[PDB]
């Protein structure tokens, strides 16, 4: 009845969304196998006639690699075969190739698994995107099938927890191309969009769990707890609840302004953990952190808009109203003039579930703070001038031309990206 | 009704064992402390 | 055999309705199943005011449950006290508002309100002689607010002369729980100042400062809260279940209460709260009960009375007293704070008396203000209203379910000329 | 009650501890506390 | 105090009830005598001080101060307390039970040397920390029961049997102590630990 | 509610605060896990959400090897892994390496995890500060963190313990100049300063406790029971109850005459137990006895101002009286004119517990003897001219000049000491 279609583009997409399902798996109590030794999983997986559960997701990549991982991997049996859509040829990191050339069938196919995974849920609160703002397939093809997705089904909440580049570390070269061109794609099209950075997860890593060799499975389990404790409201009950639909009412003020920035608290290791106290308002506390955010953008530079918090576990409602007022009371935290509520509270009863095996502690209480803030402008700030720095030289732009482009795509990207710039700056001021 | 129970019995237990256990002794929280 | 139609509305009102119903449940002696166990014919004088009996010794609320999405409910129905609704009176729709209030009153309201008001038409003709329908419901929420006045309407347009009595849940002044929390509040109190005869506010931090300060817990889920709100709406109507050596019903208190018809916003306290370690030491006796009863503390309202005026004051005393004791407590109270009691009205008290306390106490009361100390919610409700609405945060998401943006300005417009009302009646003096 | 008592024994207090030279303290005090390690360290054992 | 049930008729004749003989009767075996009209008069007082019509305590919520939230029915026992649906899940890929010459335990053994290598190695001489950590005694030899008691310090769901096969795949020398040179042999980054998983077919 | 926050600095302080947790566990019942199998570890002990008790002490340190004994040691699952702070670089009994160099980032966590523990605490009577007078840690350090809580907490009576150098045994050549230093520190920021020598206490285990090899251990055992005996009026009910904030009010003449001797009473060994009356003049008289003094000077030299007596133990209010009175009778011990009651009695019902493995017997009487007398004076003239001597040829000076230290402030604290043997001789005069 709550039914969300989780998709899944890209490498980190995919790697994600195995750190994901596994959670979901563990929560649910579902083997590897498909079937479990109610109803609480409608919403990531339909179950058949046979008892089996196969999840209600799409795993989609122009590279066969990384979807065939899934396939020889512990979840075989898992996902539905077709469901796993692998392309021939790579994006090559290229927004063209991935949005103009090889992307077309791949997401044309993907839209037909979507539409038979939609007719199979009564409700559908939304699709979940889960891509990598910064590579042809995550970018391209992720853009391509949210806006075939807005054409078509319309007004269905489109979630994207993107993965942006890292200010300063990043690992490919033409990042802040087919990132600003991805950005100019779901500017428009999708509705929350989650801003993720690799920077900010590994310093979480590094000081909350005190790994100075984070890798993505780990990056990736933190990200799974996050959406987890997300969409924790639509399967398990609990005081306050908070849905997909209430997310956007509660957090976006205007329809432009819709990136939302992620912490996850306690992140707190095995040997860490029952040491200190973890109340509600240290976590709060702790969640209102700079350090703790998964974005590399400092909150304090801008004021917080809205401030969407999902409790999760022993979380009583006085409790987490006296934690919200010391925040607010807090000097540094600050928040625009126009918003003096700028607060949605959410608990549920359910703790968060611990991945065996992983570095994250069994807590008994959890918070997931989603913030839209201006502080966001910062990011887009870094990516326009490491764009820009290239584009006066004209550097790769040939490869992207080569796959059906023109230098007129990478100026309007560089222009919305400029008036995106212009509204953060006058949503933030007075 | 098990989740319900199992929240609320919970806080019934940790409201006993208080009477995270300093957190009712907040300034913020109540001023008397 | 003058009945009440019970209507929850929204999660909030839903679960306080769920505690409500047990509450009255237990009072008249009715099992989870129905059946009446409580071997005292007083339980089975008026069980009629809310309950219909069935084909068996079962007994059904007279209650209609709304929600736009399913999952309150079915929380509902595993609760203890489930089973005792009749499954025809839950009436969901599919996808639940976003806290918008303007999706619970016109998009997706509109499909469900026809087949709540087909549910409340068929309960209503069922009863003998109807007092009125009471809602419980929340401020600031999506479903519950915009629904709920929805119906409120709709019923004042069908039954014009039946009591309308309301159990709004305002949003809580120091902390707010969602961002539109002002927007939803400012547009149904614009609702429920035209259509409800009689409204009931409460502040879950009010609820929170008097629980942890004079039941003294530490850890009160919203369970507590609904049982104190329970133990208001029981004994509000406890005179029209139970004979009285005073009885007064809710008519009776509206009349009493409200002296024109805008100024019907009431604060309502409990007593006696008592903390279970200071249970054997206090005392229960009438000038211990007033005493507790005028307290600041003990309203469920976040604004306290000191600030404004005391308009009117009911207080339904339950238990076998001295109507002297209770006359002269509280002509007593009038005369040691005739500061706090408008000049223009020589009595601001209505006492009235039933013969039936609560189970296990010996006495109680139930007091309900219509003061002028609300005014100042309201002004911090506008306050929030105004900041947004400058800046139309948030507006789009009502604007885009087919409301006009005039709307706002005339709910804004009509909550200020209330706050008008009630200042210039607490600054007015007699002559 | 302050010039005929406090003011008249503070200025007699004065101008005596004022009069005593530091020097002749730490002197003083010196040959004290000398006597007294000596006899600690010469006798087993040291009684008021 | 102890009055008879006759001196509680005269007392209420004298105190002018106004009842009947039957009605003073029945308002005495209100009360009941305990040995011998043992009843005193605070017992009697108490008995029709509160009458307490309705019954009293019933299956429901009931007064704020007198009862809690929870519903009798729902009550009066404390359980659902600790509640799990679902019970906790090992790592997928480990054996419970030890099997000889399976290809299913040489992939449990790599999986679990594995996480137990990623584990460790997480910053510099964490391996060290971890050794030194993982015997309370003085001397470097890394006893069984000490190796199990560091194997459930790490946040690791492992059987006994498994934890006793790494014990035994750590070169003891036949000695039955883990010295540092052999824990760090097979608990090095990669190496053995990342060979075991990959060489799936051998 | 009677909250005391406990600090040790330096090694001195760490190691004396082994003794003192373990001689609180020990009366507490409290197992050096961290739990026991009323409320009266609430001056120490704060309970967590298992149960167990967590003491309201920070372990504060430059070096690391005294902290990670702790660390490895018995009471590693007692204390917080936070509250053990460790530095990278000793002082090197350096004042001005432990106050102006290295001291600042590690005083200001210091300053982070206090303000924690006292955001823990409904009242808070004070701090107890353990430090040792005559190294860099324990002086530097510790001056830096009295004043930073002074300059903060305000009016939290701050009670510092301090160990100076014995007369003419000495460990260290810098002793006198950091001294003096530390000194001129406490001077203004501590509210009552303790004496301890180890000579003294070297002295005491020698004729008491019969120990030809007195060590660091026994002494630390004994400054424990001081200690505990001197709060054990906070935490048990008793006939004359004294408070911490009352210490001053009875005891502190005048701000500046805040240093106080210590003299516990009795100290017998087991053998030697139960073979005299040990009744309440005979251990009074002992603790007036110059020998049970915890400082090597001579009570007769000077005249007392003030003495708090605090009694554990089998102890009546005429045995108190009685014995006073006798003291007051007798000759040799000689108070001052302008305060003709000088005593402030106070008994407690709980007799000293005895930490198994240590000298000291189970006595059912024990007496704590806190006085404020004109006499100590003299320590500080020897130290006085120790430093003198020193600086006249600026021995070691270069060493305190390089860390950021002047000739004027090694002045300045020698005339502070000067102008504070002046208010000695002030104060003894009529
Ligand atoms: N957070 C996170 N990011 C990842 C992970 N794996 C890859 N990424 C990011 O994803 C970006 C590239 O993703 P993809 O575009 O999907 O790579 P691909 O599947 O080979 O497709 P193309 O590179 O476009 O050809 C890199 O810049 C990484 O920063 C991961 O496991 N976690
Ligand atoms: N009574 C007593 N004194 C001690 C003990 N341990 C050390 N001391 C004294 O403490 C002084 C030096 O202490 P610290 O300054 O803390 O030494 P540290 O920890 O290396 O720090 P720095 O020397 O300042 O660099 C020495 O002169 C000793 O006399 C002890 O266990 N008991
Ligand atoms: N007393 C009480 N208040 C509640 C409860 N649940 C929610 N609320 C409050 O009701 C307000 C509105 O929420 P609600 O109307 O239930 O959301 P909706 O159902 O989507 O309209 C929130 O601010 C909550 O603080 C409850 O069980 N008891």
């Amino acid at each position: 009845m709550r039914e969300v279609i989780s998709i899944h583009i890209g490498q980190a997409g995919i790697q994600v969304g195995n750190a994901c399902w596994e959670l979901y798996c563990l929560e649910h109590g579902i083997q590897p196998d498909g079937q479990m030794p109610d109803d609480a999983f409608n919403t990531f997986f339909s179950e058949t006639g046979a008892g089996k559960h196969v999840p209600r997701c799409i795993f989609l990549d122009l590279e066969p690699t990384v979807v065939d991982e899934v396939r020889t991997g512990t979840y075989r049996q898992l996902f539905h075969p077709e469901q796993l859509i692998s392309g021939k040829e790579d994006a090559a990191n290229n927004f063209a190739r991935g949005h103009y050339t090889i992307g077309k069938e791949i997401v044309d196919l993907a839209l037909d698994r979507i539409r038979k995974l939609a007719d199979n849920c009564t409700g559908l609160q939304g699709f979940l995107v889960f891509n990598a703002v910064g590579g042809g397939t995550g970018s391209g093809l992720g853009s391509l099938l949210l806006e075939r997705l807005s054409v078509d089904y319309g007004k269905k909440s489109k979630l994207g927890f993107t993965v942006y580049p890292s200010p300063q570390v990043s690992t490919a070269v033409v990042e802040p191309y087919n990132s600003v061109l991805s950005t100019h794609s779901l500017l428009e099209h999708t509705d929350v969009a989650v801003m993720l950075d690799n920077e900010a997860i590994y310093d979480i890593c590094r000081r909350s769990l005190d790994i100075e060799r984070p890798t993505y499975t780990n990056l990736n389990r933190l990200i799974a707890q996050v959406i987890s404790s997300l969409t924790a409201s639509l399967r398990f009950d609990g005081a306050l609840n908070v849905d997909i639909t209430e997310f956007q009412t509660n957090l976006v003020p205007y329809p432009r302004i819709h990136f939302m920035l992620s912490s996850y608290a306690p992140i707190i290791s095995a040997e860490k953990a029952y040491h200190e106290q973890l109340s509600v308002a240290e976590i709060t506390n702790a969640a209102f952190e700079p350090a703790s955010m998964m974005v590399k953008c400092d909150p304090r530079h801008g004021k917080y808009m809205a401030c969407c918090l999902m409790y999760r576990g022993d979380v009583v409602p006085k409790d987490v109203n006296a934690s919200v007022a010391t925040i607010k009371t807090k000097r540094t935290i600050q928040f625009v003039d126009w918003c003096p509520t700028g607060f949605k509270c959410g608990i549920n009863y359910q703790p968060p579930t611990v991945v065996p095996g992983g570095d994250l502690a069994k807590v008994q209480r959890a918070v997931c703070m989603i913030s839209n803030s201006t502080a966001i402008g910062e990011i887009f700030s870094r990516l326009d001038h490491k764009f820009d720095l290239m584009y006066a030289k004209r550097a790769f732009v040939h490869w992207y031309v080569g796959e059906g482009m023109e230098e007129g795509e990478f100026s309007e990207a560089r222009e919305d990206l400029a008036a995106l710039e212009k509204d953060f700056e006058e949503v933030g001021a007075e | 009704r098990a989740t319900k129970q199992r929240y609320e019995e919970r806080a019934e237990m940790y409201d006993r064992t208080r009477q995270p256990f300093h957190e009712h002794q907040l300034e913020a929280a109540n001023t008397p402390a | 055999m003058r009945e009440i139609v019970h209507i929850q509305g929204g999660q909030c009102g839903n679960q306080i309705g769920a505690k409500f119903w047990e509450v009255v449940s237990d009072e008249h002696g009715i099992d989870p199943t129905g059946t009446y166990h409580g071997d005292s014919d007083l339980q089975l004088e008026r069980i009629n005011v809310y309950f219909n009996e069935a084909t068996g010794g079962r007994y059904v609320p007279r209650a209609i449950l709304m929600d736009l999405e399913p999952g309150t409910m079915d929380s509902v129905r595993s609760g203890p006290y489930g089973q005792i609704f009749r499954p025809d009176n839950f009436v969901f729709g599919q996808t639940g508002a976003g806290n918008n209030w303007a999706k619970g009153h016109y998009t997706e309201g509109a499909e469900l309100i026809d087949s709540v008001l087909d549910v409340v038409r068929k309960e209503a003709e069922s009863c003998d002689c109807l007092q009125g329908f009471q809602v419980c419901h929340s401020l600031g929420g999506g479903t519950g607010s915009g629904m709920g006045t929805l119906l409120i309407s709709k019923i004042r347009e069908e039954y014009p002369d039946r009591m309308m009595l309301t159990f709004s849940v305002v949003p809580s002044p120091k902390v707010s729980d969602t961002v539109v929390e002002p927007y939803n509040a400012t547009l149904s109190v614009h609702q429920l100042v035209e259509n409800a005869d009689e409204c009931m506010v409460l502040d879950n931090e009010a609820l929170y400062d008097i629980c942890f300060r004079t039941l003294k817990l530490t850890t009160p889920t919203f369970g507590d809260l609904n049982h104190l709100i329970s133990a208001v709406m029981s004994g509000i109507t406890c005179c029209l279940r139970f004979p009285g050596q005073l009885n007064a019903d809710l008519r009776k208190l509206a009349v009493n209460l409200i002296p024109f018809p805008r100024l019907h916003f009431f604060m309502v306290g409990f007593t006696p709260l008592t903390s279970r370690g200071s249970q054997q030491y206090r005392a229960l006796t009438v000038p211990e009960l007033t005493q507790q009863m005028w307290d600041a503390k003990n309203m469920m309202c976040a604004a306290d009375p000191r600030h404004g005026r005391y308009l009117t004051a009911s207080a339904l005393f339950r238990g076998r007293m001295s109507t002297k004791e209770v006359d002269e407590q509280m002509l007593n109270v009038q005369n040691k704070n005739s500061s706090y009691f408008v000049e223009w009205i020589p009595n601001n008290v209505k006492s009235s008396v039933c013969d039936i306390p609560p189970k296990g106490l010996k006495m109680s009361a139930t007091f309900i203000g219509n003061s002028t100390a609300i005014q100042e919610m309201f002004k911090r409700v506008s306050e929030q209203f105004t900041a947004m609405f400058r800046r139309k945060a948030f507006l789009h998401w009502y604007t885009g379910e087919g409301m006009d943006e005039m709307e706002f300005t005339e709910a804004e417009s009509n909550m200020n000329d209330l706050v008008s009302e009630y200042q210039q009646y607490q600054d007015a003096s007699a002559e | 009650w302050s010039t005929q008592v406090f003011d008249t024994i503070q200025g007699r207090l004065q101008a005596a501890v004022d009069a005593r030279d530091p020097a002749a303290i730490e002197s003083r005090l010196k040959t004290q506390y000398d006597q007294y390690l000596h006899t600690t360290n010469t006798k087993v054992a040291v009684f008021r | 105090g102890l009055l008879t049930p006759d001196q509680l008729r005269s007392a209420l004749d004298r105190l002018h009830t106004g009842l009947d003989a039957a009605e003073k009767d029945r308002i005495v075996a209100r009360v009941a005598p305990a040995q011998h009209g043992k009843v005193h008069y605070m017992d009697f007082i108490r008995s029709l001080e509160s009458p307490q019509p309705l019954g009293g305590p019933g299956l429901g919520v009931g007064f704020p101060g007198v009862t809690p939230q929870r519903a009798a029915a729902a009550g009066t026992a404390p359980t659902f307390w600790n509640w799990q649906r679902h019970k906790k899940q090992h790592v997928p890929g480990l054996l419970e039970e030890v099997r000889e010459g399976t290809f299913e335990q040489a992939q449990s053994d790599a999986l679990l040397t594995s996480l137990m290598s990623t584990k460790l190695n997480q910053y510099r001489d964490k391996l060290r920390l971890i050794f030194r950590q993982m015997d309370g005694n003085r001397n470097s030899l890394i006893d069984r029961e000490e190796f199990i008691r560091g194997i459930a310090k790490l946040r690791i769901n492992v059987s006994k049997a498994q934890v006793e096969r790494l014990f035994d795949l750590c070169d003891v020398d036949k000695s039955g102590e883990l010295d540092y040179e052999e824990f760090v042999n097979r608990f090095e980054e990669n190496g053995l630990a990342s060979a075991a998983r990959n060489q799936t077919r051998a």
